């Protein structure tokens, strides 16, 4: 797969807590730094094999040549998604924070504006 | 996880290599060192040479 970038504003996350994801928030900057510092370091390949040369130079022979062709010919597995339904379970949630809450909630907020001024007035 | 497993064949053919090569060594220098000064002209071929030291260096 890549890497997820995405962007971190450290006061507003942390003081988010809505209940029932509070809690990672919390863990979850721990967790995530250890992979963030960590793969920064590391190299992603190794170095590279002249199995002819080698070959060449071992006594054993021809087991060189069969490990060599099968390595060049092969290809690893690779790993992959417990979920990805947690992408969309975002969205779902959105709508939570806006439309279900946003509307009843923006009325609410405009009507004081408006309430303001005149008992200012 | 490769690498290790050819570093030993390697590894071991350089080790025979010298534990018969100091064996073999040993083994032909001591049969052929018995022989020679029965040919005294080992040393006197140098003796000859010795001779073109004891002229040619001075």
């Amino acid at each position: 797969r890549k890497l997820a970038l995405k962007t971190i504003d450290w006061v507003a996350f942390g003081e988010i807590i809505p209940r029932n994801q509070k809690a990672v928030a919390n863990s979850l900057k721990s967790w995530n730094e250890t992979l963030t510092s960590r793969l920064a370091t590391l190299p992603e390949k190794p170095p590279a094999i002249d199995w002819a040369y080698y070959k060449a130079n071992v006594a054993k022979a021809g087991l060189v040549d069969d490990f060599e062709k099968k390595f060049n010919a092969l290809k690893v597995p690779i790993p992959e998604d417990k979920y990805t339904a947690q992408v969309d379970a975002e969205e779902k949630e959105d709508v939570k924070s806006c439309a279900e809450f946003l509307t009843q909630s923006k009325t609410r907020i405009q009507e004081y504006e408006k309430e303001l001024e005149k008992m200012r007035n | 996880e490769v690498k290790n497993r050819l570093d030993y064949h390697i590894s071991v053919q350089n080790m025979m290599r010298q534990k018969e090569q100091e064996h073999m060594i040993n083994w032909v220098e001591k049969r052929v060192v018995q022989s020679i000064s029965a040919q005294q002209e080992k040393e006197t071929i140098a003796k000859c040479i010795a001779d073109l030291k004891l002229l040619s260096k001075k």
